[PDB]
């Protein structure tokens, strides 16, 4: 147990290993190349190769932490919250995409909507809130539009 | 005010797309509760809301309405009462503050103990406190101080967020409470026990500061394989000690120096 | 342990490197142990402990040379200066034991020993990003004719029935 | 020289999370500080070379606890530990000595300074 305890605490402290502790060997000795192998065996394993694979896993986490983010935030700015359309398909159009994620396509309305429903009297139902409201009973969320927006369409009316 | 202005404001149109896959565009007024949503709610929902297997957010987005309502509903209520509202808007006040006074008692404790702009102008109160009050009554009334601004920080915080509208087992269950009650029971412990004890304090720069979280999220995410590791290393020096006990044995010779 | 044979892999993966750069720094090792004995064999004394004098000299042979070099220079921190004798300022010899001191430690210590643990690192992320690679594939293809999940959106069957009923391997 | 400059920008560009690093193993040092300090204050024993006794101790007052364990905790590879006096197996406190060094080591000089 001791010599656990004093190989650990004084060896994975010291630079050199367990190495250092140990009284200097002479070289008349018997022992002088056993000696040699064990300091060297136990610096080139536990103090090369595995401590450095303590800090080699920060340095990842910190590489994957980075590539996560930077991801994330990608999505974000470029993509619509609702719909999911990317900034490209929107170049060269009569409305950009600071537009549709304002009026367009601005969740908040949404939401606003879906409170709407919640709060209006079942008697003054219109036509698409009725339906949006017998979707929301059905717990189906279809009625988001998923990649289709109606200005970029628009053009199909030349095709029409 | 303007006629049409008014009318503009409360007005909005969406998207949605019927059951005969075509697009339809409506307009509808704003409701008047809706116009009391808080700004730091829809950032944090704006940021927070993740992808889903199939790669749209909506659904989260639909499943955090009903807390939304529940959200402004509370916020209505809130604005009812002009006090409470008031406490509330400076929640980043009163944090600051209690974070401030922190760090200035820790830091004379470590300079002092043991004994027998806005900050500039805390600075000379301090030392003009210590130079006529003395250390020890500067100390007491600067954790007073703290306490009130806590205490007044945590009924911003439970005001504001409202967390306790999803029931007592929900707020209970908050980390951000617990943790909260964590800074006040260690307050209260050190103004009353010991003056050491304001040195747990100082852990909440971490939640002060995004930058240091993100920094300390690096040894957290993969804390497995770091533990790991470390037994690892462990089994290693415990077969080092084996060879070298069952072998070389007298060279284990370590100096030692012995107290009178 | 999974986690804890991931974490092994990638000192096992390219552990040809490794020994490879272990060889190179025995070889710098080897030519800075001629260089000490053919100049300086006197620096080269080392203090021993007797079990029942405290100096001895461990340069006498260029096999014993290049041992002590190697031991006491690659654990050492410093590099092999640290064992040596320290200089005097009024001394012939001042610039020469300063610049071996000096080269060994960029050379041996900073440049070498490093890229044993920059091969680690490396490894790390090869291996973070074969996996990323590989779960991505798994989780957003589909196993038998490889088509990929946004091609079935905005259509009447989502991608999750494809993989379940109609192409379940 | 551009290289250089691109160098330097490494340790500029992310200099905050560098300052806000520092501080945490500022407020991880207070704490050990204050710990010794409070139980382990007799072997907190340094050496001083007095110009024209050769012990003294460092960990009277708080401050200079703090000081110390900074100065010579952080620049030492080892830690706290080894500026301490090499404790004795037929002590008391000797688990007590081990722990703390241990958690130094692992927590201000492998996980810490390697952020
Ligand atoms: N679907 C969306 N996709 C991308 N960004 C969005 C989306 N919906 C809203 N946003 C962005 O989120 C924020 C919310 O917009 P909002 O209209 O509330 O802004 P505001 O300028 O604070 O309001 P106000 O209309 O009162 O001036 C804005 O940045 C808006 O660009
Ligand atoms: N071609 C494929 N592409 C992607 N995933 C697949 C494919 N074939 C099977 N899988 C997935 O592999 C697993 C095998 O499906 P399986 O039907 O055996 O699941 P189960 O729920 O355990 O079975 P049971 O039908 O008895 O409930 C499921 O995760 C299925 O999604
Ligand atoms: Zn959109
Ligand atoms: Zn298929």
């Amino acid at each position: 147990l001791m010599c656990i305890v004093t190989v650990m605490n004084h060896g994975l402290r010291n630079g050199g290993g367990v190495g250092d502790i140990l009284r200097k060997p002479s070289k008349d000795e018997s022992l002088f190349p056993a000696r040699v192998v064990y300091d060297l065996l136990f610096f080139f394993i536990v103090i090369i190769i595995v401590l450095n694979l303590i800090f080699g896993v920060i340095i990842d986490t910190f590489a994957d932490l980075r590539s996560e983010k930077q991801k994330k935030e990608e999505i974000l700015k470029t993509t619509c919250f609702i719909c999911g359309l990317e900034r490209d398909k929107f170049d060269n159009k009569t409305v950009s995409f600071e537009e549709h994620i304002k009026l367009e396509h601005n969740m908040w309305n949404y939401l606003y909507f879906i409170v709407l429903v919640r709060v209006k009297n079942k008697t003054d139902y219109t036509g698409p809130e009725s339906y949006v409201a017998q979707m929301i009973k059905n717990k189906n969320l279809d009625w988001f539009p998923r990649m289709r927006a109606m200005s970029l369409v628009s053009n199909e009316g030349e095709g029409e | 005010e303007d006629p049409l202005a008014y009318y503009e404001n409360h007005t909005s149109q969406i998207e949605i797309v019927r059951q005969d896959r075509s697009m339809e565009q409506i307009v509808f007024p704003v409701p008047g509760i809706c116009q009391f949503l808080t700004e730091e709610t829809k950032h944090r929902l704006f940021t927070t809301t993740e992808q889903d297997e199939q790669g749209s957010k909506v659904s989260d987005f639909f499943d955090q309405s009903s807390f939304l309502h529940n959200e402004m509903e509370w916020q209505r209520k809130l604005r009812s009462m002009p006090l409470i509202y008031w406490f509330s808007r400076r929640m980043t006040l009163w944090g600051s503050i209690s974070f401030n006074l922190a760090v200035f008692i820790n830091i004379i404790i470590a300079f002092f103990y043991p004994y027998m702009s806005i900050r500039p102008l805390i600075v000379a109160l301090i030392l003009r406190s210590i130079y006529y009050l003395g250390i020890g009554p500067t100390l007491n009334i600067l954790g007073a101080l703290n306490l009130t601004n806590k205490i007044v920080f945590v009924v911003s915080f439970v005001g504001n967020r409202g967390t306790f509208i999803r029931g007592y087992k929900a707020m209970v269950m908050d980390m951000e409470f617990l943790y909260h009650v964590g800074y006040i029971l260690t307050s209260v412990l050190g103004l009353f026990a010991h003056e050491l004890f304001y040195s747990i304090l100082l852990f909440d720069l971490i939640y002060r500061e995004e930058t240091l979280f993100n920094v300390i999220k690096s040894v957290t995410r993969n804390g497995r394989s770091i533990l790991l590791t470390a037994l690892l290393a462990l089994i290693l020096v415990y077969l080092f000690s084996i060879v070298g006990f069952l072998f070389l044995k007298d060279d284990f010779i370590l100096e030692v120096d012995r107290l009178p | 342990e999974e986690t804890l044979f991931n974490v092994i892999k990638s000192v096992t993966r390219n552990g040809r490197s490794i020994l490879l750069t272990a060889l190179l720094a025995l070889i710098l090792v080897y030519l800075f142990s001629i260089v000490g004995f053919l100049f300086l064999k006197d620096d080269f004394i080392l203090e021993v402990d007797r079990l029942p004098d405290s100096t001895e000299r461990a340069c006498d042979t260029l096999l014993m040379c290049i041992v002590t070099v190697m031991n006491h220079g690659l654990r050492n921190g410093g590099g092999v200066g640290d064992i040596l004798r320290k200089p005097s300022k009024d001394e012939s010899l001042f610039p020469a034991r300063v610049v071996y001191d000096l080269l060994f430690f960029f050379i041996v210590i900073i440049i070498v020993l490093n890229l044993i643990f920059g091969v680690i690192i490396d490894t790390f992320a090869d291996l973070r990003s074969e996996k990323q690679k590989k779960e991505e594939i798994l989780k957003t293809t589909c196993f038998i004719c490889g088509l990929e999940r946004d091609k079935f959106d905005n259509k009447t069957v989502s991608f999750e029935e494809h993989i379940k009923l109609e192409h379940n391997m």
